[PDB]
């Protein structure tokens, strides 16, 4: 950069902290283990004549 | 006696531990009235909501300060999905700090691999959703409606 004659100030400015990055983090992972069941029954008493 | 509000979440189970001058019959009547007052909310598919405990010993206090002596007492201990709002608040305060990577030089200094304090965080983000997926209706497949009642 152009400027004043003789010695000029010696300045670094690279910011240390990480930028935006791929860590979305909040995703569904483990629902509780859950099976549905249709169920059935059939009445079975003595049935003579 | 934690800051999260038991009406934001739902109780999943309870235990009620009694001391001193007690009547099982008035404990019955009170629990049953708590199950009646749906202002106190539990999840539907945990029907037997309560564990009960009843001991004879009176309440007991140290002299020279603190609590005054009583003739009957109660302790109440209960799992809730509102614990998730206090853990979500802790974990956001993790993300805010970790997006600059503050503090994580001491954690390396005194031993820790950085992939283990990376894994902790996604495991706690999984915790938010373990606790979210139990705060559900009478459904195991797909099929929920967008109407909410709690």
């Amino acid at each position: 950069s152009p400027g004043t004659p003789g010695s000029r100030s010696r300045t670094p400015s690279l910011p240390t902290p990480p930028t935006r990055e791929p860590k979305k983090v909040a995703v569904v992972r483990t629902p509780p283990k859950s099976p549905s069941s249709a169920k059935s029954r059939l009445q079975t008493a003595p049935v003579p004549m | 006696m934690v800051k999260c509000d038991p009406r934001h979440g739902k109780y999943m189970a309870c235990c009620l531990l009694y001391r001193g001058d007690v009547v099982p019959k008035d404990v019955n009547a009170a629990i049953a009235t708590i199950k009646t007052k749906r202002s106190i909310q539990f999840v539907d598919w945990c029907p037997t909501g309560f564990k009960v405990g009843i001991n004879y010993q009176p309440p007991t206090v140290v002299p020279g300060g603190d609590l005054a002596k009583v003739q009957r007492a109660v302790c109440m201990l209960s799992n809730t999905t509102a614990i998730a709002e206090a853990w979500a608040r802790l974990d956001h305060k993790f993300d805010l700090m970790y997006a600059k990577r503050a503090f994580v030089h001491w954690y390396v200094g005194e031993g820790m691999e950085e992939g283990e304090f990376s894994e902790a965080r996604e495991d706690m983000a999984a915790l938010e959703k373990d606790y979210e997926e139990v705060g559900v209706d009478s459904v195991e497949g797909e099929g929920e409606e967008e109407g909410e009642e709690y």
